[PDB]
């Protein structure tokens, strides 16, 4: 379901890989860092 | 390069190329190459 966004233009970077999502009873800490 | 149907040169194509490595060495099996004149870095600097 694409019903995020509306329109496309040129892509600069895809990413296919095993997901980040894996199996209230889990908790998931993400640490997101863009440097240089 | 070993395509099937290319482009004409009015409507030629424009193929993002990149997140690889470049082996430029898949370039002998062809035709007797009548035209690799470089205008830009040396084809024995190609590699790194």
């Amino acid at each position: 379901e694409f019903r995020v966004y509306s329109s496309a233009n040129n892509c600069t970077f895809e990413y296919v890989s095993q997901p980040f999502l894996m199996d209230f009873k889990n908790l998931r800490e993400f640490v997101f860092k863009n440097i240089d | 390069f070993n395509a099937t149907r290319f482009a004409s040169v009015y409507a030629w194509n424009r193929k993002r190329i990149s997140n690889c490595v470049a082996d430029y060495s898949v370039l002998y099996n062809l035709a007797p190459f009548f035209t690799f004149k470089c205008y830009g870095v040396s084809p024995t600097k190609l590699n790194d």
